[PDB]
């Protein structure tokens, strides 16, 4: 009939919270009544995730209200909150946000790992000696891999946290002492912001084009400010699990460029960031499986109440929701979308791009199966 | 009069508890006693900690003693911060600022990289545990190019998990293809003997090895040359049993019959169990001079009360926090001082060497100064 | 003003309809705030117009 | 016999200090020592006198 | 060699500042904080007056 999602918001997301709104609006305005069994509403609360406290709070806010699942973003600092108290209330919370390092139950991630991709390609590459610049912003699952592969490949890998530098002549020393090691070749697992202040620094050096190999590893590819080291000579290599020739983007952006500035912020001045596109998979995803519960005539009720309450007791149609979510199989925005018992994306597809002075391409793709295939 | 305090105790934690009810014993006098209030908790989920913390809260304590780890540091800082009731814990300290927290364990990373440079390594294995935390690594990791350390991280907290033989491959080619044998243990101090187990069947010429233990409690465990191959082994510790303070408790300790006092009857006390009586002795101090409010009913504490009960207004909360601040006492982890972020400052570190006679003290480090000194 | 304030509230829920009283000010000291979860909803709905 | 109560204001918000003041307040004091800033001397001026 | 002019309203020589001076920094740090690792600011001498 009626299915109630909540809707966990962060600083910095307002172009996601535009595609959500539409996204759902999408859902309950299709014309076919087979797509359309129940109409989807939420209620969507904005924090700050500076503080545990306030976390827990607009979680619990939302949870007394009797949602069916939630969708939202976590960062570093709020995730266990988030997760623990998903976990402990059988609760889905559907995400955009990095995977977890570990598995946990009742999170549903619609952003694929991305370090089975960058492994494959320093293989493809033959790195064997190279720098890795590094936040933990998106957890310390790369880190702990690229340092154990330098390890069983007998790498030569000079690693830097610089997730927490604010003086950017940090970044020049860095950089400088690498250069008295030879070093050519980067790779770079930072936020797309702090990519973009080392490229920059990059440039404000000169000579650190030619001849370079900068790797960057972030899905936000095209959010990268890129364009003056490329006009340098240098080699760069991105990542994307969004096609701009998919028909089912080109569709969503047609119409999503016609929205007006007041209802969908950030949809004209903006390019789409591929977190708005998992943002918009993630109700197909919550849509595919009330469309199967119904289906099933598996009920749902809650209520729900506090979520203090001890004990302590979760409803029992939460094994069934999550177990609904994680079995779909839906194509979107990001491809094939299909997760495996712990909410990961599985048999994802990554595309590889490639920068050279020669020109701007994708150079091949990476899945689980077969790794990375070039064209 | 009586103070009422919570005290959140994880499971495990019996050694730490009988050392608060034995400073509970010491530090009351006729004139004034603290009247806790015990909940027993799974640390590492956060609805779970949460629901103590709210609980502890609704019953309205002047402080809460208790433990975090890194799953739920967020929910302590955020709530403490929010409700305005002080936490004070033995717990790791937190590296950024968060106010109404009293850390009672000294920082280790100073002292860590000061001994690094002591023994003028260049090249050293780093093995951590990731579900522990990663601060104290990363603090390595950023002083490495500046010092010039070539560092093999390996995550040890997968030597277990399904992460085992990637963990297995790491030190297998950190110790036999690299002929490593400089290596740096970061982890639970319960937890050394069985990752050095691993190392010896794993590495040779083993007598060669020299380890240091990052941890705070150097002989908090047998330290057997023979259990550790024969190699050098070098560490930390922060409870001095040559301290006249510290041979009359353990004097004391040594005879608490165990059954009733779990992990008492030992010759010596764990640092973290030590940092617990420690607390009682600063919450007393603290407390004895408040002014004594009206004698009023203790009644069952409501966890949803975090979220119908307004917070403590700061006004009334941070005379406690400033209170616990401003205490000045000598201790089993020596002198206890805080800066205004309940840091603690001011404190020594004794660096220790495993001898033939035993483990001995060759030095210390002060937080004053920040560099070893030879004894 | 008046058209802000129609155009923000004319979507918001219709709670129940409820008795209107003289105020009092000593509510500030006596009474809670409204939650956060709860005014937000409102501040927003009046900056998205 | 003198006797006094302690409030610790922030200054930051004309709402903490006039909470600080009514609390004091109602409490019956006799006078008020205190410290105003450039933000609170307003609020407590005026409701002192 | 700059000249400096300045104004003061606490003479240290006044027998009652000198007396209160010598009871002040004999007192403890944990019941009076600030009394002896800072000189007495003159608002202190004007919050005794």
């Amino acid at each position: 009939n009626t299915i109630s999602i909540g809707g966990l918001f962060m600083r910095n997301t307002v172009q996601e919270h535009s595609a959500f709104r539409f996204a759902v609006q999408l859902y309950n305005t299709n014309q076919n009544t087979t797509e359309k069994p129940f109409h989807l509403n939420y209620h969507v609360d904005h924090l700050d995730s500076s503080n545990s406290f306030s976390v827990t709070n607009a979680f619990c806010s939302q949870f007394s209200r009797g949602v069916y699942a939630i969708f939202g973003f976590y960062d570093q600092m709020s995730m266990n909150t988030l997760t623990s108290f998903c976990g402990a209330l059988h609760t889905s919370f559907v995400t955009p946000s990095f995977p977890t390092d570990a598995d946990v139950q009742f999170v549903i991630q619609m952003r694929p790992a991305l370090k089975g991709a960058i492994l494959s390609l320093l293989s493809y590459y033959k790195w064997e000696k190279f720098v890795y610049l590094y936040d933990t912003e998106r957890g310390f699952s790369v880190l702990q891999a690229i340092m154990e592969a330098a390890v069983q490949n007998n790498w030569q890998v000079t690693a830097r946290s610089v997730g927490n530098i604010k003086d950017v002549q940090e970044f020049r020393r860095i950089i400088e002492e690498m250069d008295r090691r030879q070093e050519k070749r980067y790779l770079i697992d930072c936020e797309v912001e702090r990519i973009n202040t080392i490229l920059e620094q990059v440039v404000i050096l000169g000579k650190h084009s030619r001849g370079y190999h900068y790797m960057l590893a972030n899905l936000g590819f095209t959010d990268i400010l890129l364009e003056r080291v490329m006009h340098g000579g240098a080699n760069i290599t991105g990542f994307q699990i969004v096609n701009n020739e998919n028909p089912m983007v080109q569709q969503f952006i047609q119409r999503w460029v016609r929205l007006d500035e007041c209802e969908f912020p950030e949809a004209k001045n903006a390019p789409l960031k591929y977190t708005s596109a998992l943002t918009h998979d993630a109700i197909l995803v919550i849509a595919e499986a009330f469309r199967y519960l119904r289906r099933q005539r598996v009920d749902v009720s809650r209520s729900a109440g506090d979520c203090l309450a001890n004990p302590a007791v979760p409803w029992s149609q939460g094994i069934d929701i999550e177990r609904a979510l994680k079995m779909v199989q839906v194509q979107g925005m990001t491809g094939n979308i299909q997760f495996d018992t712990y909410g990961r994306r599985t048999n994802y597809t990554i595309d590889v791009y490639e920068m050279k002075v020669s020109g701007s391409r994708k150079a091949g793709y990476w899945n689980e199966y077969e790794r990375f295939v070039p064209f | 009069n009586s103070i009422q305090i919570g005290g959140l105790f994880p499971r495990g934690a019996d050694q730490e508890y009988s050392a608060f009810r034995v400073g509970m014993v010491q530090f009351s006098t006729s004139e004034f006693r603290l009247t806790p209030h015990i909940d027993n908790l799974e640390v590492a989920n956060s609805f779970a900690v949460t629901n103590a913390f709210c609980s502890q809260f609704s019953r309205g304590v002047y402080a809460i003693f208790g433990f975090y780890d890194k799953k739920s540091v967020n929910t302590i800082t955020s709530f403490c911060g929010t409700l305005h009731v002080s936490f004070i814990t033995p717990s790791f300290p937190t590296d950024g600022t968060h106010p109404f927290v009293i850390q009672m364990r000294p920082d280790l990373k100073g002292a860590l990289l000061s001994l690094i440079e002591y023994y003028q390594w260049d090249k050293f294995a780093y093995l951590y545990d990731s579900d522990r935390g990663l601060s104290t690594l990363q603090a390595v990791l950023d002083s490495a190019a500046e010092k010039k350390w070539q560092v093999t991280a390996i995550n040890v907290g997968n030597i277990n998990n399904d992460k085992k033989d990637e963990t297995y491959r790491s030190l297998f080619q950190d110790l036999e293809l690299k002929k490593e044998r400089r290596v740096i243990l970061d982890c639970e101090r319960d937890k050394v003997n069985d990752i050095v187990d691993q190392v010896i069947t794993i590495g040779k010429h083993v007598k060669g090895y020299h380890y240091i233990i990052a941890n705070l409690g150097f002989t908090d465990g047998d330290l057997l040359k023979i259990q550790f191959g024969g190699a050098n082994v070098s560490g930390f510790q922060i409870v001095d049993y040559d301290d006249s303070l510290v041979s009359k408790f353990i004097e004391r300790w040594s005879t608490l019959e165990e059954k009733e006092y779990p992990g008492a009857h030992t010759a010596t006390i764990k640092y973290t169990s030590a940092l617990t009586y420690d607390a009682v002795q600063v919450m007393t101090e603290a407390f004895r001079c408040l002014r004594k409010q009206r004698i009023e009913i203790s009644r069952r504490g409501n966890a949803g009360d975090c979220l119908a009960n307004p917070a403590v207004p700061w006004g009334q909360g941070v005379e406690i926090e400033r209170a616990l601040k401003q205490v000045q006492v000598e201790g089993l982890s020596g002198n206890i001082k805080f800066d205004q972020n309940g840091k603690r400052i001011n404190y020594t570190i004794n660096i220790m060497e495993l001898k033939t006679n035993g483990p001995r003290k060759i030095g210390y480090w002060s937080e004053v100064d920040k560099m070893v000194v030879t004894l």
